[PDB]
RNA sequence: AUGCCCCGAAACCCCCGGGCUACACGCGCGCUACAAUGGGCGGGACAAUGGGACCCGACCUCGAAAGGGGAAGGGAAUCCCCUAAACCCGCCCUCAGUUCGGAUCGCGGGCUGCAACUCGCCCGCGUGAAGCUGGAAUCCCUAGUACCCGCGUGUCAUCAUCGCGC
């Protein structure tokens, strides 16, 4: 009974792995995290701005 | 597709468009003499970068010019006699292809109803239906005043095109009427100083109350 | 000739047949065009010539479409409610189908019953700014 | 006939000319026709993201691009040359995949 | 002889021999393309070369990419370029010049990216 | 009496589930060919039930989605408005129509004074 | 000479009006009553407009080489507004596309190489390439610069 | 990441019906409708950013059709999305709240998902709103640029008329 039910799709499905929020959750080839953590991560990911 | 060979084909000896090659043509007045371009070239269109050059745009062909005006003119702050004029439905803005084969209807309505080269009609309308007075606002110890000032030859060149296409606007819009058979109004009027046309109607009015404001 | 009536409703000579019958409230455009092609004219001729053999053909087409060469879902109201046949109702057989949906779905008390009662939109429509 | 198409991939520019000069030292070395690294269009992943990190502000947007390289390189069949291509310095970046075709 | 022209992304590949006169875009006449205004676009290099080069050469010249205008505009760029090139007169150089600046030079005009900020109806536009 | 479609109340009784979902719309008869819920199935078992008596309880249900068929004829059934069971009776007329459009749960909007 | 040294319209002009003789052409009997596309708006006008879809669609495996019913529902779409939302870009109809494809197999003009598409036959070839050679004969009667 | 305070079968967690979409209404921003440039049939010059594995899906065949059975190739200059759109013409319609325009209803079909009436769209059918150029006042761009026209994709079964960028 305190199983959440399982979901592949919509966005409590999707989930940020680095986070956690249910909002926006970037699957550019297989990413899974949140938009704003992205930039906390850019220059990792070998990422450079132009 | 027999009209359209034949005006590909008829241009051969390079003549403007199609015929009416611009020899014949001349220019009345002095002023517009170094600012219109004449010179033969087989279409009116350069896709020139003559914005960027100061005054490089009296290098552009008269027709091109005219396009233009015609190509820019709907939607805008002017409401004459309380009307919105604007292209709702297929504008011609970006579709010069569009204003190109208007325009080109335009000069066979003058060829038939005229028998003339069309480009010295547009020279014409374009002498008779130039402002030559304006008013202008000056102000000393915080006394605006208005003032008769004369007009520059490119500007005159600029507002008589502008009150072509916007003429040609002005009639077509809202009526059975279709956009070639007026510009080919306006331009007639205006080339016999006919005051029913807008252009010569307006830079009356122009050259009025610059007349009085002296 | 200048006024023709056809299946109790007057339309103008001048426009073409598919356009005259397109003031009938129980034909549309393509509606008039498949019918009047059923008939095997044209229906680009103008209303003027509407001879009476032809009037009746049409009528009798607004009669039973279906076993005129039309198919089943060119008519408005496929599988009817109280027959289940698809049929194509005219004038007053709509405006009588359509009360009939009314007080049948405010009978029922559908949310479309509800929103039919106070004249409300029923497919979503967001009342915060618009109407 | 039979050659051996190597597919080489990687981010930084220098690492796959490195191994490109690398490979093509050994081919020559080995005495085998080699057909010269084709630059194979680069792919540009573009990713666009507001800088805000909230709802509030004026809508600023950040576009940041992976330019990922790739090189073609065909040689000819040879056992003595294709020994000496699991034997090269790989920098890690580098993605090295060698395919055989008649 | 081979000759390139570029107008923003239509690319015009030509090759000019010795022939009766016959002209092709993309293998297609030059005087049935149904658009009348590109069909003199395309015929105004060899309007001004002369009937003589026109009837003396075969030139067949394929054009990919852009639209229509800018396919007509790179075909008359490799229209210039290869009588220019198979002749190798410079009187004829000069009166395209004089025609125009761009016919042996061509126009350097690429299009900007949209930035942001309703980036949709192109790069300089705002929201209200 | 009444009719759906041409057949009488007594038609649609007699009648199997696959034709009984032929003469229904589009939309009812595709939600019966892609199968029930077991909520639904087992709703479906205590209203069987109850029709045959052996359920006395007063049937409650949430199933909003559930469509209505001519075997509910005549049963007062009460579905979950969003605060509590508000009851409908069904009637031979109800055939054909999701529960859910007959619990109101959005309420009567009004407009008083403004401020 | 050959299609590609004609006009389009007026060799599918050419070839609707010759294809509108053969028996094996027709249009079925829900072609007058099924709009050309989805995304038109009104039906067709013309009664001929079933042949010069084979006309063109001919004309389409004569260039292509292998076609299938999708890009031809492509090519054929168009753009339907769409009310108080912007005007889209849509597909046309298969069905009508379909049964002009398999009225041309049978008459062997067309065939049809599975997965890959429907190809054009030599006999289809011929027939073209004859229309298009008898126009570019009368155009360039019209047009003598077409001898070059 | 976290100063401080507060609840601890709750200020915890789980399950579901509804709401977050509700209207006499005020305001902002995008989309379209306010035709003869025009709506309809047929031909043709055409790209491009990127994406595709329960996916791109070409393609055979059936069904108007949304789609179903089979099916090649594809994990990226190899296959598919693939068509761009703008445009002109051979022809039709004849200045009208209409052959504009589709909202608005009801019908019957299609996709998705446990299921969409609150709560998806599309396919076709009778139906046709207001709107036929809008005051004081009013925001912004200035050369591949304004104007104007479309493609694609992010997020994503669907939903955006949106944002992005071509």
């Amino acid at each position: 009974y305190n199983k959440r039910k399982p979901r592949k799709f919509g966005k409590g499905a999707r989930r940020c792995i680095r986070c956690g929020q249910y909002g926006p959750i970037i699957r550019i080839q297989g990413l899974m995290l949140c938009r704003h953590c992205f930039r906390e991560v850019a220059p990792k990911l070998g990422f450079r701005k132009y | 597709a027999k009209p359209l060979n034949e005006r590909f084909f008829i241009p051969h000896e390079i003549k403007v468009m199609g015929r009416w090659s611009t020899e014949d043509v001349e220019v009345r007045d002095p002023s517009l003499k170094p600012y219109i371009n004449l010179e033969p070239r087989l279409l009116p269109h350069t896709h020139g970068r003559h914005a960027k050059k100061h005054f490089g745009k009296a290098n552009v062909h008269i027709v091109e010019r005219l396009i233009n005006k015609i190509m820019r003119s709907g939607g805008s702050h002017y409401k004459v006699a309380g009307h919105f004029m604007r292209r709702e439905h297929r504008s011609l803005n970006s579709k010069k292809v569009k204003a190109y084969e208007v325009v080109k209807e335009a000069f066979k309505i003058i060829e038939q109803r005229t028998g003339k080269n069309p480009i010295q009609v547009l020279v014409w309308a374009i002498e008779n239906a130039a402002p030559r007075e304006d008013t202008t606002s000056v102000m000393f110890g915080g006394i605006r005043y208005h003032v008769a000032v004369d007009i520059s030859p490119m500007r005159r060149l600029d507002v008589a095109l502008r009150n072509i296409a916007l003429g040609a606007s002005a009639k077509c819009y809202r009526n059975k009427m279709s956009f070639a058979e007026a510009l080919a109004e306006e331009i007639i009027l205006a080339a016999n100083k006919d005051p029913k046309s807008y252009a010569y109607s307006k830079k009356l009015e122009i050259e009025r109350i610059a007349e009085s404001s002296r | 000739r200048h006024i023709v009536r056809v299946a109790g409703v007057d339309l103008d000579g001048n426009k073409q047949l598919r356009w005259a019958l397109t003031a009938i409230k129980g034909i549309g455009i393509n509606f008039a065009t498949m019918v009047c092609r059923v008939a095997g004219l044209d229906p680009f001729m103008k209303a003027g010539y509407l001879t009476d053999e032809q009037v009746k053909k049409i009528e009798e087409i607004l009669a039973d479409p279906v076993a005129h060469g039309i198919p089943r879902w060119a008519v408005n109201r496929p599988k009817d409610y109280e027959t289940g046949r698809d049929l194509h109702l005219i004038t007053a057989k709509l405006d009588m189908a359509i009360r009939e949906d009314i007080m049948r779905l405010r009978r029922i008390r559908a949310y479309r019953g509800i929103r039919h009662e106070l004249g409300l939109p029923v497919r979503g429509q967001r009342t915060r700014s618009n109407f | 006939m039979q050659k051996a198409r190597i597919k080489i991939a990687s981010t930084n520019v220098r690492s796959l000319d490195e191994v490109a000069n690398q490979i093509k030292q050994i081919a020559e070395r080995t005495g085998v026709r080699m057909s010269g690294p084709i630059p194979l269009p680069t792919k540009r992943i573009r990713i666009t993201t507001r800088k805000s990190p909230d709802g509030e502000g004026s809508a600023t947007f950040d576009r940041w691009e992976l330019r990922v390289h790739k090189r073609l390189i065909d040689i000819e069949a040879d056992e003595r040359a294709m020994r000496q291509i699991m034997r090269i310095r790989v920098p890690e970046d580098v993605t090295i995949e060698i395919e055989l075709i008649s | 002889i081979q000759t390139t022209g570029k107008r923003k992304t239509a690319i015009a590949r030509a090759v000019i021999r010795e022939g009766k006169g016959r002209v092709r875009i993309n293998g297609k006449p030059v005087e049935i393309i149904e658009p009348e205004i590109a069909r003199f676009t395309i015929l105004e290099p060899l309007i001004l070369a002369g009937e003589e080069i026109w009837n003396s050469v075969d030139i067949d010249v394929k054009v990919e990419g852009g639209g229509f205008m800018g396919q007509a505009e790179a075909a008359r760029m490799a229209i210039a370029r290869a009588l220019v090139e198979w002749t190798g007169d410079m009187s004829l150089k000069e009166k395209f010049m004089k025609y125009d600046r761009t016919m042996l030079v061509g126009d350097p005009r690429r299009t900007e990216p949209h930035k942001p900020n309703r980036s949709t109806k192109g790069p300089r536009a705002k929201r209200q | 009496e009444f009719r759906y479609r041409g057949y009488t109340l007594e038609q649609l009784m007699n009648m199997s589930l696959e034709e009984l979902a032929r003469l229904f719309p589009a939309r009812q008869r595709r939600s019966l060919k892609r199968g029930l819920t077991p909520e639904q199935k087992k709703l479906l078992r205590k209203i069987r039930l109850a029709k045959k008596g052996k359920y006395k309880k007063p049937i409650r249900t949430h199933c909003r989605d559930m469509i209505i068929l001519p075997e509910m004829v005549g049963l007062t059934i009460y579905v979950h408005n969003g605060k509590e069971f508000v009851p409908v009776e069904i009637k031979p007329e109800m055939i054909g129509h999701y529960l859910g459009e007959f619990a109101p749960t959005r309420k009567k909007v009004e407009h008083g004074a403004p401020g | 000479a050959t299609v590609y040294d004609v006009p389009g319209d007026l060799l599918v002009e050419r070839v609707a009006q010759r294809l509108k003789e053969i028996p094996e052409i027709k249009p079925p009997e829900w072609a007058p009553f099924v709009k050309t596309g989805r995304h038109k708006e009104r039906l067709p006008e013309q009664e001929d407009w079933w042949y010069y879809r084979v006309a063109s669609i001919l004309r389409r495996v004569y260039l292509d080489g292998p076609v299938g019913i999708e890009r031809l529902r492509t090519y054929y779409g168009g753009r339907k507004n769409r009310g108080h939302a912007p005007e889209k870009f849509y597909k046309a109809g298969g069905s009508i596309i379909r049964k002009a494809l398999q009225q041309l197999e049978a008459a062997g003009f067309v065939e049809k190489v599975p997965g890959k598409g429907r190809v054009i036959t030599p006999k289809g070839r011929s027939f073209l390439d004859k229309i298009a050679t008898e126009l570019k004969k009368e155009l360039e009667e019209i047009i003598p610069e077409l001898k070059k």
